C-alpha cells in the first residue's frame, strides 16, 4: 500500500463452479395404527381411549409431503414455456455440449446430470413425486434454452432473441469491463469458457464426496426410518416386544396393562419421529427457496451481490438436475495478472482540475493515461473522457500535465 | 443347509424354509394402503374418481373404468391421451380434471407451451 | 395424558411460529426494498 | 419422568440452533455483501 | 409537494451505525445413562429395555455442535489469505486506530 | 455434572479476531477487489472516491471536501466507541 500507487489487472480468465443444493426429501406417509398394532382388534379399541393421537401424525406428514412437492414446484417451475434450441449450434465458438440434452440417450440428459444421478412394512409407506425425473430434466432444458438464446430476456416478459456473443458482451459491459474486450478475445474467452466446463465435469466423475449435500439428506432420512423400525421391537419394561403373546399368554387384566405399556411406548417413538420429520421439513424448505431465489437472480439474470452467484464477478449460471435437489454451474470473470501503476487523483492543465470521466489515471512511467479500473487499455487523455470542475487548490494530490483536445485541425 | 429362515436389514423375516419340503418361501406383506377421493366439486358435479395408494388393481375388489398408474389404481377416470395443464394432482406425472357428455379424465402433465426462439 | 397433549401443542406452535417469523422477514425485507426503493433482483419485487 | 425432561430439552435446543443458524446465514450474507462489496439494497447494509 | 418543486441536499454526512448478530451458541453434550441414573446398575439394566433412546439424543447434540463449528467457519472464514496493514498509516486523514 | 459436559469452539477468540483483522486490512488496502480475486492496492482516498461514485455522487464531491469527510468519519467512529461504552444493553440478542 502507498498513497500514490494503484495496481490493474492486465488479462482475465474464466472459471466456472459448481453448488449442489438440496430442495426436497422422501415423501414417507406412516399409519398409526396399522405401526403400533396393525393386527390385534383389542389393541386397537385401548388405543381408541388416546383421542387424536393418530390424527395429528397423519395430518403433519401429509403436510410435510404437499411442501416437498411445493418446494419442487417452486425451484424449477419458472418458465411460461418450454424453449428449445436451434438444431445449428454455431453460438460463436462457445460449446455448451456438456449441458444441453442429449437425445442419444433414452432419457434425454445432459452428460453433467448423468454423471450427478449415477454417483448419488410395519405401516409406513413412501408417496411418489408429484413430478418426475423426466419432467425436472425438460425444465431444466428449457431454462438452458431460453438462457443461451434470449438472455435475460425471457425471465422479464416476452422472450428476444440475440446473438451468444452479443449477450456476452453485455454481460461484460454489466460489470465494468467494456464491449471490445470481448469483442478482440472472442476465440480466447470461448476455449476458456469450454476448458472450464471440461474441467468441471472431469472434477465432478474424480471426487467421490462432492454431492454431499443429497446424500446427507437421504441417509437422515433412511437412519430415522431405521431407527423407527428397530424401535418398533422394544419391550418397554413388558413381558415380550410382540404383543400377540401378551394377549395369549395373560389373563385380560395384565394382558390389558401390558398392551397400554407397549401403547405408550410405541406412541412415544412416533410422536419422536414425526417432531423430527417437522424440523428436518423445516430445514429443506429453507434450503428449497434459497435454490429458488438464487435461480430467479442467478439464471434469469445478472447479479450484483458479492459471492452470491459464484465466487468473483457473475456472468451467467446454468441450471443441472439432480437427485432431490439442483446443480448451478457459476460463470465467473477473476481478472489476473496485475501490474503495478503511479495513479493520480486528478490533473491540473491550464489552471483548473480535471477528473475521468470513467477510469483511473495511470502512468507508464513517465507519461499519463486513463485506463478502465478492471483491466488495462491505457489511452491518451483527452477533454472528451474528462470532466473539469474546480480550479487547481483544493484537491490534495493534484499532478500537472497536459491533455489533448480533438478539435485542433 | 443348516438355516431356517432370512432376514433383511431391518431384522424382519422375508423368508423361511418349509419344514416338511426344503424348498424356500418368499414372505411378502399383504397389500394395504390409503384411499384417495377425487372430486371436481359438489358446485360443478356429484362424480368422483377414487385412488387406491401404491396398491395394485388385482386386490382391489377384495376389499367403473379402471386404469393403473405408478401412484397406484385409478377406479371411476378415463386415460385420455392427450396432456393438458396440471388441475388435480395425482401423481408420478398423472392429473385429473372434469372435461367434456361429461367424465372425469385422468391425462398426463404438460410443461407448458412449446416454444421455439428463431 | 393431558400433558402429553399440551406438550405437543406447544411444540407444534413453536415450529409454526419459527415458519411465520421466516415469512415475516422475508416480509420486511421485502418492504426495506421494493416499497423504500427500487430493486435491481429478478423476480424479487413482481415478473418484469 | 427424566426421560421426558430430556427430551423436551433436546427437542427445544433443536429449536433454537435452527434459528441461529437463520441468524448465522444472515450474517454470512452481511459480510459477503456489505464488507467485501457495497451493496445498493435498502436499509440491507445500515441506514442510508 | 408541488407539480414543479424540487428539493435537492446541499450537503451531507457521514453517519456509522452498528449491527450485532449472533453466530454460534455454545456446545454441549448431555449423555443419557448418566444424567438418567448415574451409577444404579438396576437403573441402567432397565433403561436399555427402552430400545435406542440414548442415542438419538446424543446424534442430535452432536448434530447442533458441528452445525455451530459450520456457522462459525462460513461467517467468519472467507479469506483465503491473511492481508496486514502496511506499518505507516497515512491513509488521508482517516483514522482507524 | 450429573453427566453434561461443555465442549470447546474449535476456532479460538484470537483466531477469530486474526479473520476480523484480515478482513479490515484487506478493505482498507484493497477495496471489494480482494473479495473476487486477485487484491489490488489502491489509496483509500480513491477507493472511497470510486463508492462515492457507486451512489451517485461524482468524484469532485470528495476531493474538494476530504478533510470534511475525514472528520466526520473519525467523529462517528468516536462516537461509536462511547455508545458502545455508555449503553450496556447494547448487546441484547447475545446476552
Ligand atoms: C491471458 O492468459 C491467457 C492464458 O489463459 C494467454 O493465452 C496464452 O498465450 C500464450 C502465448 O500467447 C499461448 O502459448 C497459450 O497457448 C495461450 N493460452 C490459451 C489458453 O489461449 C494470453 O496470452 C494472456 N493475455 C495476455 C495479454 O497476456
Ligand atoms: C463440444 O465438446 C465436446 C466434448 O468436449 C465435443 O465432443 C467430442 O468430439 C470429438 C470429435 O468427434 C470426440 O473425439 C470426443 O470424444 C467428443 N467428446 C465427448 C465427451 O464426447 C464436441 O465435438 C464439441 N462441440 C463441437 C461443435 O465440436
Ligand atoms: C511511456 O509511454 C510511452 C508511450 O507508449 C512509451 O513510449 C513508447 O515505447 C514504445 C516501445 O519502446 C515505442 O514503440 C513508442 O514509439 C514509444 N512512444 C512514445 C510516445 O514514446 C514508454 O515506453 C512509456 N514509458 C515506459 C517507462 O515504459
Ligand atoms: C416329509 O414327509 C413327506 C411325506 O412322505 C416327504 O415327501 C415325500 O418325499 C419323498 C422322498 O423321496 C418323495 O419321493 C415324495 O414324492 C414326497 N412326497 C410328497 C407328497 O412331497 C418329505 O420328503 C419329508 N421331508 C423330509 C425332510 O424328510
Ligand atoms: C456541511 O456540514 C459540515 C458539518 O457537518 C459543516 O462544517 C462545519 O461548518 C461550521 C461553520 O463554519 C463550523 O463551525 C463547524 O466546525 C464545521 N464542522 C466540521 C466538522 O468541520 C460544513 O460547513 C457544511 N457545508 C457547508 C457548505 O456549509
Ligand atoms: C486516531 O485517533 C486516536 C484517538 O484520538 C489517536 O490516539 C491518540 O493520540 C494522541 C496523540 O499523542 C494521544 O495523546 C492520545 O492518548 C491517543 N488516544 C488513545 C486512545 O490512544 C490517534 O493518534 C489517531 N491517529 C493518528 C494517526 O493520529
Ligand atoms: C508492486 O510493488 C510491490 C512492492 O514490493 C511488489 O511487492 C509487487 O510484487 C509489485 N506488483 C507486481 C505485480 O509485481
Ligand atoms: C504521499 O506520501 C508522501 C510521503 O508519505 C508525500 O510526500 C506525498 O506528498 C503524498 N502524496 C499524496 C498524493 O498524498
Ligand atoms: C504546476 O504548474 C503551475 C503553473 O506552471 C505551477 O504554479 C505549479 O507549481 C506546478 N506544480 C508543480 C507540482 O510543479
Ligand atoms: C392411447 O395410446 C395407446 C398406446 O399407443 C393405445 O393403445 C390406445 O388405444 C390409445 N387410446 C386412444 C383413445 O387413442
Amino acid at each position: 500500500y502507498s498513497n500514490n500507487s494503484i495496481a490493474i489487472p492486465t488479462n482475465f480468465t474464466i472459471s466456472v463452479t459448481t453448488e449442489i443444493l438440496p430442495v426436497s426429501m422422501t415423501k414417507t406417509s406412516v399409519d398409526c395404527t396399522m405401526y403400533i398394532c396393525g393386527d390385534s382388534t383389542e389393541c386397537s379399541n385401548l388405543l381408541l381411549q388416546y383421542g387424536s393421537f393418530c390424527t395429528q401424525l397423519n395430518r403433519a406428514l401429509t403436510g410435510i409431503a404437499v411442501e416437498q412437492d411445493k418446494n419442487t414446484q417452486e425451484v424449477f417451475a419458472q418458465v411460461k414455456q418450454i424453449y428449445k434450441t436451434p438444431p445449428i449450434k454455431d453460438f460463436g465458438g462457445f460449446n455448451f455440449s456438456q449441458i444441453l440434452p442429449d437425445p442419444s440417450k433414452p432419457s434425454k440428459r445432459s452428460f453433467i446430470e448423468d454423471l450427478l444421478f449415477n454417483k448419488v412394512f410395519n405401516g409406513l409407506t413412501v408417496l411418489p413425486p408429484l413430478l418426475t425425473d423426466e419432467m425436472i430434466a425438460q425444465y431444466t432444458s428449457a431454462l438452458l434454452a431460453g438462457t443461451i438464446t434470449s438472455g435475460w430476456t425471457f425471465g422479464a416478459g416476452a422472450a428476444l432473441q440475440i446473438p451468444f456473443a452479443m449477450q456476452m458482451a453485455y454481460r461484460f459491459n454489466g460489470i465494468g469491463v467494456t464491449q471490445n474486450v470481448l469483442y478482440e478475445n472472442q476465440k480466447l474467452i470461448a476455449n476458456q469458457f469450454n476448458s472450464a466446463i471440461g474441467k468441471i465435469q472431469d472434477s465432478l466423475s474424480s471426487t467421490a464426496s462432492a454431492l454431499g449435500k443429497l446424500q446427507n439428506v437421504v441417509n437422515q432420512n433412511a437412519q430415522a426410518l431405521n431407527t423407527l423400525v428397530k424401535q418398533l421391537s422394544s419391550n418397554f419394561g413388558a413381558i415380550s416386544s410382540v404383543l400377540n403373546d401378551i394377549l395369549s399368554r395373560l389373563d385380560p387384566p395384565e394382558a390389558e396393562v401390558q398392551i397400554d405399556r407397549l401403547i405408550t411406548g410405541r406412541l412415544q417413538s412416533l410422536q419422536t419421529y414425526v417432531t423430527q420429520q417437522l424440523i428436518r421439513a423445516a430445514e429443506i424448505r429453507a434450503s428449497a427457496n434459497l435454490a429458488a431465489t438464487k435461480m430467479s437472480e442467478c439464471v434469469l439474470g445478472q447479479s450484483k451481490r458479492v459471492d452470491f452467484c459464484g465466487k468473483g464477478y457473475h456472468l451467467m449460471s446454468f441450471p443441472q438436475s439432480a437427485p432431490h435437489g439442483v446443480v448451478f454451474l457459476h460463470v465467473t470473470y477473476v481478472p489476473a495478472q496485475e501490474k503495478n501503476f503511479t495513479t493520480a487523483p486528478a490533473i491540473c492543465h491550464d489552471g483548473k482540475a480535471h477528473f475521468p470521466r470513467e477510469g483511473v489515471f495511470v502512468s507508464n512511467g513517465t507519461h499519463w493515461f486513463v485506463t478502465q479500473r478492471n483491466f488495462y487499455e491505457p489511452q491518451i487523455i483527452t477533454t472528451d473522457n474528462t470532466f473539469v470542475s474546480g480550479n487547481c487548490d483544493v484537491v490534495i494530490g493534484i499532478v500537472n500535465n497536459t491533455v489533448y483536445d480533438p478539435l485542433q485541425p | 443347509p443348516f438355516q431356517q429362515f432370512g432376514r433383511d436389514i431391518a431384522d424382519t423375516t422375508d423368508a423361511v424354509r418349509d419344514p416338511q419340503t426344503l424348498e424356500i418361501l418368499d414372505i411378502t406383506p399383504c397389500s394395504f394402503g390409503g384411499v384417495s377421493v377425487i372430486t371436481p366439486g359438489t358446485n360443478t358435479s356429484n362424480q368422483v374418481a377414487v385412488l387406491y395408494q401404491g396398491v395394485n388393481c388385482t386386490e382391489v375388489p377384495v376389499a367403473s373404468n379402471v386404469f393403473q398408474t405408478r401412484a397406484g389404481c385409478l377406479i371411476g377416470a378415463e386415460h385420455v391421451n392427450n396432456s393438458y395443464e396440471c388441475d388435480i394432482p395425482i401423481g408420478a406425472g398423472i392429473c385429473a380434471s372434469y372435461q367434456t357428455s361429461q367424465s372425469i379424465i385422468a391425462y398426463t402433465m404438460s410443461l407448458g407451451a412449446e416454444n421455439s426462439v428463431a
